[PDB]
């Protein structure tokens, strides 16, 4: 068992080797490296079936049509399509938005950019325990709300947000509802043929397929529309024009369609390491959970060590790979809604299970913990005064 | 003639790239050597359906394209 | 010698074994698959390492800075990028735009799309050999002019435009000149550290290197800025946010490297090969040559066959893998602006040539080209109507 | 000391990403076991360079901190 142990299936993950393998042959003269684009020679046709292929495996894992399907270059584009191409299109319904305030930086950064086109945007504060009030939700509501964008599963604390019920709650009132779906997709079940979703993004790097590739569920009905952000063409059914990247797109279908087949074999399995994880770890004297036991993610667990100075704890946590959700000084702008106070927040680990976790790890995990946080509060003038 | 395909794909009001898309799951979906009656009203599939069926090696049976809406009668 | 004839490298070129090699070293669990934006483990830094060994290799190419090159998923995406990003950032200075109309069109669909925002677009018409008239782009540019977008290379035709010295008009007038550079990289010689080029994008699918990757020169001195387009946490110091794609970015840059290498070589090969093939088809009585000789990129020959019906021209070269430009019924738009009437634009075959060309292959394109232009003639009561 | 660096790495006005781009790049132009001065004054620099060295396993020589300019002497 190598070092270090990678906890950090949420940052990214491996790809498969059965999908990096399909993606080899998609790739050189002697594979299927034609454009799709092309329809003059076999070239482009067969590598246009190949995509085909690869969008109905996705469309099947969320109970999508493959006409609903549009390729995007990863979650982040699809983000930035979703609610910059519905706020556009509809804007003459009315121009508020609303959101939640620990959503992905992709959707943040969108909306703060909307506000400086001439957009309102509603930033909810979520609860303690992360979820949404959702009579906070209705209150912001209005008549002139084209459009709300609440992730499926959180990234950082893993917490699940009741997307169904704020689907109804949007088409009841004619609302476009968004959901961030990249954690969640290939975790928990999906199927837009019964969820009032319009839009949903997700991508292939969370499921074991390759960075720079994602897609974007839109709605065919009762029909959604969206300006595209992307010209030049008008591919992907006039939404997102250039080439289309085969392989990649390849070992993205692939990786959702596994992730269908093996999805309930694994969540239960993680489900259960995620439990022996916090269990060998929740006796420790000051250590909070942040999120949800029982309805939240089962591969993320994000813990919080009170009276350590957090600087350290990664140092001392070197033999794990990790992250505390920081940005290049300040500290997890999620655990800072929740409402710890900034040193608390600092001292906060996110494990994040996946494919190749093992109980031998897990189980490493949970001694390297006590007898780390034990050294440090050793040598902690904070961890004196809280022992007075 | 038209009259005993085995499987039916309407396409009506469906426009390219809508129509080879479908066609191209239906296909799969086949076993090799059945008939698929295509109801389309999509004018690009007078130049699309004859071209799946010569880049994707397919039978082209019988067709039509002088009045909507067109029939393309296939074979795997 | 296996049929199909590629002879389509300028819709998309084969990833060469050496590039498809090192992008296989950053996939899998034992690869370097960590995410190069997740600093608190080795994963995350070796990966940036990968990254920045390639952002270098690009930039050596091109004479440019490492700090001047920016990720994008694709050609199409820096021009949009590099267009959309300058006029919105430097819309206070005016609101007019300059390009020309035979330009990729993720150029013009982006520029009819600021034709909506508010921007003023002109639309140059080219000569007949597909050169701009510079004194005609010197009576279009204004006071409020902020931006002109000529490509270096025309990727239908091949023809070559002067962004030399289009790069000393705008300079002179504290215009923005972009550059569309994704058929010029790697084939003609470009060093930014003396060209006048603010903006100029590349791709690496049409240089061996894979499709979903490109990027966007941006000008460090004097100092060139644009609003990004892809907001999600600031990523490419603040151009474009996502997650970095490593191995997808690491095939980029091997395939930059190799261009440095072997391009001189291979420029005078392909050129040679691009004389053999009109030689060898020059001699037949109603054919045109599109574009230039003498100055149009070595590896791309667009002719015209007069008196032959276009819709079985392509069906009676089916021996060979090549475009006529043609959209989905109606004709290149390109070769309709040189000034060509639709039928003559149907007729005519973009042969366009790379890596893996030989003698053999151009041979047996000479052949088979008089053969069926002969065979078509024949039947043909267009010829019949030419033989009076 | 800092007297004897053989490379001098000026990377004064430069902000965080582009010193340990900067620094990224030099390294290897560099022999194994050579001097860098490193010249910043972007205060990321206090925790990035030393994760550069820390992370990409080089030797962090001397260090500067407590005033502008800050200097890093580092060795392959
Ligand atoms: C990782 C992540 C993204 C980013 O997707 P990319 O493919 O890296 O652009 C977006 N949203 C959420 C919730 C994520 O966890
Ligand atoms: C092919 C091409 C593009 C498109 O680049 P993609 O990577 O496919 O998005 C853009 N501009 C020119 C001139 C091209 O030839």
């Amino acid at each position: 068992m190598k070092l270090p142990i990678y906890l950090d299936y949420s940052a990214t993950t491996p790809v498969d080797p059965r999908v990096a393998e399909k993606m080899m042959q998609f790739m050189t003269m002697d594979g299927t490296f034609g454009n799709p684009a092309s329809r003059s020679h076999r070239f482009g046709w067969q590598a246009e079936e190949a995509v085909d292929i690869a969008r109905n495996q996705i469309a099947d894992l969320v109970g999508a049509d493959p006409r609903e399907i549009v390729f995007t270059s990863g979650a982040t584009e699809s983000d930035n399509l979703a609610i910059k191409g519905a706020a556009n299109f509809y804007q003459k319904k009315g121009k508020h938005i609303i959101t939640s305030k620990t959503e992905h930086k992709a959707v943040l950064d969108t909306c703060r950019q909307l506000e400086r086109e001439g957009f309102e945007v509603t930033y909810l504060a979520p609860q303690r325990n992360g979820i949404i009030d959702l009579k906070e939700l209705e209150a912001a509501m209005r008549d002139d709300t084209i459009l709300v964008s609440i992730m499926h599963v959180n990234n950082e604390i893993g917490v699940v947000q009741d997307i169904a019920a704020i689907g109804e709650m949007c088409r009841a009132r004619g609302i476009i509802y968004h959901v961030d779906a990249t954690q969640s997709v290939g975790k928990l079940p999906i199927d837009l043929s019964q969820l009032k979703v319009d839009l949903m993004s997700f991508s292939g790097h969370k499921i074991y397929g390759p960075k720079g590739i994602g897609a974007l569920y839109v709605r065919r009905k009762p029909r959604v529309r969206i300006e595209a952000q992307m010209h030049g063409g008008g591919h992907e059914r006039g939404m997102r024009s250039g080439t289309l990247p085969v392989h990649q797109i390849v070992g993205m279908g692939e990786a959702y369609r596994i992730a269908k087949e093996e999805m309930a074999t694994e969540m239960e399995r993680l489900r259960g390491l995620r439990n022996r994880l916090w269990n060998g770890i929740k006796d420790i004297e000051e250590v909070y959970l942040n999120g949800d036991l029982e309805h939240g993610a089962p591969n993320i667990l994000n813990v919080s060590f009170n009276y350590v100075e957090g600087e350290s704890l990664i140092m001392a946590l070197k033999d794990l790979a990790v992250s505390s959700g920081s940005a290049c000084l300040e500290p997890s702008y999620v655990l800072r809604a929740l409402g710890l106070n900034d040193e608390l927040a600092h001292s906060s680990i996110r494990f994040s299970l996946g494919r190749f976790t093992t109980e031998e790890e897990i189980d490493y995990t949970i001694e390297l913990v006590r007898k780390s946080i034990g050294r440090l509060r050793d040598l902690s003038p904070l961890w004196e005064m809280y022992k007075q | 003639l038209f009259s005993s395909p085995d499987h039916t794909l309407d396409a009506l009001g469906l426009r390219c790239p809508e129509p080879v898309m479908m066609v191209r799951k239906t296909v799969r979906n086949m076993q090799p050597g059945e008939t698929l009656l295509i109801i389309a009203d999509d004018p690009a599939t007078t130049r699309d359906i004859p071209g799946f069926c010569t880049f994707m090696e397919h039978e082209l049976v019988a067709k039509e394209t002088d009045g909507l809406p067109y029939r393309y009668l296939i074979r795997k």
